[PDB]
């Protein structure tokens, strides 16, 4: 009798270990992507997560991330940077997106999702160029 | 040992190449012979391995021959869990085993043995289907597989792999892209054991029942359960 | 010293080896790089080259312990050039000789009250036909009572002789020589066998052991096995009753002439005890690489 | 005070992921077709079959593990690989073209004998692993084709020389491996116009960088070592089969078809008895032991899931994150 | 006992769901025998046979290796009381070899 | 516990080395502190930092 | 070495002055020297 509550009091030991770790990782998680929105790569919900919710539950937590799931991808054209010859040193880096051409011509299109729109300062940044870039002078953002 | 009758199938050349037992006079067991050149101190014969294995042994010829011992079929069995298809796998084997020769206690062969040789080895029960499913549960190994589908028999398949949107690298200052154009909302849900059931008994009734001769018993052990 | 890690004196193992393998295994063992009981034989007296007084030593009345089996090398100090034990001032080349073992489970004294005198049956051996017979026996030692002899008037040790002018001649080997130069002390009673062994001669040093145990005594030899390379392997199984806990080695000596005196190599004896190497087997199977754990 | 002299060091990390996922048998490993055996171990039974149970469980649970690992390194949209890829950069040794030059000299070093995934009882005709069934115990081959793995390789190798540049997990927008790692190198503080001027000593150094390690394979890079470490820790676990049937644990002997031929049924009775409670207890180690490699085997696939996720596809924030120092 | 009861041995079960039970049970059963070592000869046990049996305290024994034995000619001429045998048992007197 | 016959093993490095880590910590943390990087060394005055 | 127990340990050539914050040292000489890459921690 005794050595088997000798075992349980063992393995009880080895789950309290593993619940310690838990609770750990457990309020990590409610911390991360569930008060702010943080940036890892599937570290607490797989795919591109969005929003999260917490439930407790009688013998722990249960965790619901929803999250954009991508499908019907297609190929365009993008590039990389546009800066101009004559001043090399002005170039528009697109802020978390990628470059188009549609000329309804260079536009923007975030990282996700085919949503071209027209090239705004708002979502851009300005960085110095290298040996690789594109230049062009018929017709430039302002 | 004691002795026994010979003739002529009692030699390693008389069982050369098969899954047999062994008696070396003691040494006994179930094991494989192989021809090979001279390994090892010719004197002892009795020759193991880190794991006190024989691995050979000189005979009388000057012949050695290497004991890679009776190694069985790789034994596995699947069954499609209460769909009833269940049939046999055999390891990185060639169907030279059939449902003859076997024992335990049975095998049932259900409807109507039967080679179905593959890169797992050599499978019964199966037929052979160039089937490609990605999203399969039910792997058999390497990137073997079986469809669910929707009184027959069972057919076989493999682990697809999901090929990625393609887009090639390109040297000039142009580039494609490639871009999803349709949005899903994948639900990801998960869950942590954070609080265990905080359950708690003590030595007198689990360990005694309130019995009074246990109870002066219990105490020879005493701090044991405190 | 004897080196463990230069595959020096190692037991092959009884009756299963590896291959290409390390691994430790217990058994006897002997302490690395010892002393040991170092003996050398030399010749007795020769005035030109008629048979004189013997040239020995104490040895005779000096025992160690058993304890767990003793090994014995052959030839070690030999293939050189060394100064002659009995004369000094000749430089000689040095030839391998074997020893001659006598085991029992009692010590006494002797009549002039000397210890080294053993009770009951007694197991004695010794080399024979300039080494070539392996005789032996288990058998009841009887000193005479003749001028010398350890149950006569006089006595004061006890040696073996060998004239090679009569025995290690072309053929011959004197009807066995050695055997009688024991038994010009001795005299056998209450015997049981009488063992050969049919070794040849060379001039390569090699190793022995000896060792007895509940399933009888158990001679090791390299001669019948491994010469390039050398390992203590089992030829020997001797019937014994009892088990021997104290063991010596009798004298040799040789009736040599007085000019060309060929003095012999200064073989070691090592005490065998309970303990565990660690063996590196190559693929060969033979025993080029161990060590101690104690 | 900041340095005028600058290398890139190469930090090799390895982390163990997937033990070889091993079950072992009630029938065939315990009892080997022996009557009285056939007779005795059904009425333990519920022992090593819940034991048994359990290994399909946590074996199921790496399998699970190894499924969303493979997930979260599927890159929805990836490059061919493409001959002279990196332009002045012969990166020759890391290009996959069946199976990769690195890992293949890496396969060669570590201390590998072949798990006879193809001709194993072939193998084992001809000529340790095959005593699989010696010891008893089944290995199955992995959950991945030899190729599905080095789909997976090619893949998120392909998107990294992509997703260096911009975030967002969904799009893949490949830049050549120069102009990326120079937008890498403006990512950790260098600026674009010193690394302008010098493409080719950048170049030259750069390749010596990644030409130091296989020429520093050897005993001195601890990470070699502790990938034959988890090699001999998978050994040490078959071995904790393959020595203890030899264990008697106060039995007589290993062979238990000899145990069977010699005993009497009187004494047979309790010599099979201490026979099935020593090798039940070392299988319940046994499992135990691997359970508890079963969870540190999900959490640091998890850590390397991370490490591939932050410093691999992206620029890392953490000091220090996979590599001493800047990384 | 056959093949699906042999899956369903330590519970019960239902219809149609998707799941792995790789578990099994069978082996490639052996078809074949060997019985040599070398040769041998046969073990004189007459020398327990013959001569005078020796009291307890001078009990005499005699060890066999490297040769045969055959108890069927041994025991028939015994008149066994009584055969016990400690951790190894009686009815192995030449069907096991050490 | 020689007594008790084992050996619990020492410090391997010394109590005012670690001293050194940690004031060298509390010095480091002000350089790398405010702008990300850890090549160099910005020790502001700890009031200011 | 004087009051010692169990079986045998041996010292090649020359106890020295060897007196160091873990202790005394056997079969070492004196010589404080930086190393900034040690592996083989004493
Ligand atoms: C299964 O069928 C396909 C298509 O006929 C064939 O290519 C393949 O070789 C077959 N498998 C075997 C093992 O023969
Ligand atoms: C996106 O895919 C889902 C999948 O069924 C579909 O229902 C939906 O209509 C699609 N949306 C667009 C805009 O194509
Ligand atoms: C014996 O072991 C060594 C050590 O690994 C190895 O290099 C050698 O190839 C082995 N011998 C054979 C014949 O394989
Ligand atoms: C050899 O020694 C034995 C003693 O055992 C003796 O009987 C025999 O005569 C000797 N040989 C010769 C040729 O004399
Ligand atoms: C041999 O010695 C034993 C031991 O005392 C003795 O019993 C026996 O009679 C002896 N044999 C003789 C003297 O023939
Ligand atoms: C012993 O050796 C000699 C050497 O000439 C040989 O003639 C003889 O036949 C050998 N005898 C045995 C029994 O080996
Ligand atoms: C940096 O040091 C290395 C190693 O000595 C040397 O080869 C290289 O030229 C140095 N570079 C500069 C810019 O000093
Ligand atoms: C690239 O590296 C490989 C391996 O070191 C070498 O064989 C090859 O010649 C190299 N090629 C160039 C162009 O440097
Ligand atoms: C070594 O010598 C110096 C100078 O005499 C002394 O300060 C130091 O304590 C010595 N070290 C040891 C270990 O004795």
């Amino acid at each position: 009798r005794l050595t088997t509550l000798n075992a349980f009091v063992a393995q009880q030991l080895v789950r309290s270990e593993s619940a310690a770790l838990s609770a750990q990782l457990a309020k990590d998680k409610v911390n991360e992507c569930v008060k702010a929105q943080s940036k890892r790569s599937g570290f607490c919900g797989q795919g591109t997560h969005i929003v999260s919710f917490v439930v407790n539950a009688p013998n722990g937590l249960y965790f619901m991330h929803v999250g954009y799931y991508p499908s019907n991808h297609i190929e365009v054209v993008s590039a990389y940077g546009l800066c101009d010859a004559a001043n090399p040193t002005n170039c528009i880096a697109p802020v978390n997106g990628y470059f188009i051409k549609t000329n309804n011509e260079w536009s923007y299109t975030g990282s996700s999702f085919y949503a071209p729109e027209p090239i705004t300062s708002l979502n851009t940044k300005y960085v110095a160029p290298q040996v690789t870039y594109q230049n062009i002078s018929t017709n430039l953002p302002p | 040992c004691p002795k026994l009758e010979f003739a002529n199938d009692t030699k390693i050349a008389s069982q050369l190449g098969n899954c047999v037992e062994y008696s070396l006079y003691g040494v006994s067991g179930r094991g494989v012979f192989q021809n090979c050149t001279a390994v090892g101190v010719r004197q002892q014969r009795f020759v193991y391995d880190a794991y006190q294995n024989l691995v050979g042994y000189y005979s009388d010829d000057g012949n050695y021959y290497c004991l890679r011992a009776c190694v069985s079929v790789p034994v596995s069995v699947i069954y499609d869990k209460e769909t009833k298809t269940h049939a046999t796998l055999f390891g990185s084997v060639a169907c030279e085993h059939i449902s003859s020769t076997m024992s335990q206690y049975s095998r049932s062969t259900r409807s109507m043995y039967g080679p179905l040789q593959t890169p797992v080895g050599c499978v019964l029960g199966l037929v052979n289907s160039s089937l490609f499913v990605e999203d399969c549960k039910l792997p058999l190994g390497q990137s073997l597989c079986a469809l669910p589908d929707t009184p027959g028999e069972m057919r076989l398949a493999s682990i697809a792999f999901n090929h990625p949107i393609q887009v090639d690298q390109l040297n000039s200052s142009y580039f494609k892209l490639s871009i999803p154009t349709n949005f899903s909302f994948g639900v990801t849900q998960e869950y942590i054991q954070t609080t265990i059931q905080k359950v708690t008994v003590d030595c007198k009734q689990y360990v005694c029942n309130g019995f009074q001769k246990c109870e002066q018993l219990l105490r020879e052990y005493g701090q044991f359960c405190s | 010293p004897i080196d463990v890690s230069k595959a020096d004196g190692i037991i092959y193992p009884q009756g299963r080896t590896y291959s290409n393998i390390t691994i430790t295994y217990q058994g006897l063992f002997p302490y690395q790089g010892d002393h040991g009981d170092m003996y050398v034989y030399s010749a007795g007296h020769a005035t030109g080259t008629t048979p004189q007084k013997l040239f020995v030593a104490n040895y005779s009345q000096d025992v160690k312990q058993f304890a767990n089996g003793f090994v014995v090398r052959i030839g070690a100090a030999a293939n050189s050039t060394g100064t002659v034990i009995i004369s000094p001032s000749t430089s000689a080349t040095i030839r391998k000789i074997y020893p001659a073992f006598m085991l029992g489970s009692s010590v006494g004294n002797f009549s002039d009250g000397k210890m080294g005198r053993f009770f009951n049956h007694t197991l004695v051996l010794l080399p024979d036909g300039c080494g070539t017979l392996l005789r032996a026996f288990y058998c009841i030692l009887e000193p005479r009572s003749g001028n010398h002899c350890p149950a006569g008037n006089s006595y004061t040790s006890f040696a073996t002789y060998h004239t090679p002018a009569t025995d290690c001649s072309d053929g011959n080997y004197n009807r066995n020589a050695s055997l009688n130069s024991f038994k010009e002390y001795f005299n056998l009673r209450n015997c049981t066998f009488m063992y050969t062994y049919n070794i040849t001669e060379d001039e390569i040093l090699e190793w022995f052991g000896i060792t007895q145990t509940a399933q009888g005594v158990h001679l090791f030899s390299s001669r019948y096995v491994d010469l390039y390379g050398g390992n203590m392997f089992q030829f020997a199984t001797l019937p014994v009753y009892d088990t021997i806990k104290y063991y010596s080695i009798i004298p040799h000596s040789i009736r040599s002439i007085q000019s060309d005196r060929k003095a012999w190599a200064a073989f070691y004896v090592y005490k065998l005890q309970p303990l565990t190497f660690l063996l590196d087997f190559s693929v060969d199977g033979y025993i080029r690489r161990a060590i101690d754990c104690g | 005070s900041i340095p005028t002299n600058f290398s890139f060091g190469v930090t090799q990390e390895y982390i163990q992921t997937t033990i070889q996922k091993v079950t072992v048998d009630c029938k065939q490993y315990v009892c080997n077709g022996f009557q009285k055996c056939e007779q005795l171990l059904r009425e333990y039974g519920q022992f090593c079959s819940k034991i048994n149970q359990a290994l399909h469980g946590a074996n199921l649970r790496q399998d699970d593990s190894v499924r969303n690992l493979f997930a979260s390194v599927k890159s929805s949209q990836s490059s061919p690989i493409i001959p002279g890829f990196g332009g002045d950069f012969n990166l020759t040794l890391l290009e996959p073209v069946a199976r990769s030059a690195i890992e293949d000299l890496l396969f060669d070093k570590v201390t590998i004998a072949d798990p006879g995934y193809m001709q194993g009882y072939d193998d084992c005709m001809q000529q340790l692993i095959c005593a699989q069934y010696v010891a008893g115990y089944k290995v199955l081959p992995p959950l991945m084709d030899v190729n599905m793995e080095a789909a997976y390789t090619s893949s998120l190798l392909g998107s990294i020389a992509g997703v260096g540049w911009t975030a967002g997990l969904s799009s893949f927008a490949a830049i050549p491996f120069a102009q990326s790692i120079f937008y890498r190198l403006n990512g950790v503080g260098i600026t674009q116009q010193v690394l302008s001027e010098n493409q080719k000593l950048i170049a030259n150094k750069f390749n010596q960088a990644l030409g130091a390690m296989q020429t520093g394979f050897t005993t001195t890079n601890e990470a070699f070592q502790k990938v034959q470490d988890a090699v001999n820790n998978n050994a040490q676990a078959l071995s904790k089969l393959a020595s203890e049937l030899s264990n008697t644990f106060g039995a007589i002997s290993a062979s238990i078809g000899d145990i069977i031929q010699r005993l009497d049924p009187p004494e047979q009775d309790a010599q099979i008895d201490r026979l099935i409670n020593g090798r039940l207890t070392t299988l319940n180690a046994f499992v135990a032991q691997q359970l508890v490699r079963s969870e540190s085997a999900a959490l640091s696939a998890q850590l390397a899931k991370d490490k591939v996720n932050e410093c691999v596809k992206a620029q890392s924030k953490r000091s220090g994150f996979c590599g001493q120092g800047t990384h | 006992f056959n093949d699906l009861s042999q899956l369903h041995c330590s519970y019960e079960s239902f219809d149609v769901e998707s799941g792995v039970y790789s578990v099994s049970s069978f082996e490639a059963k052996p078809s074949g025998s060997v019985v040599e070592q070398a040769e041998g000869v046969e073990c004189d046990f007459s020398p327990l046979l013959s001569g005078t049996p020796p009291q307890v305290y001078n009990f005499k024994r005699l060890v066999f290796t490297n040769c045969n034995y055959n108890l069927t000619k041994l025991l028939s001429l015994f008149s066994v009381n009584d055969f016990t045998c400690s951790q190894i048992s009686p009815a192995a007197i030449a069907s096991n070899c050490y």
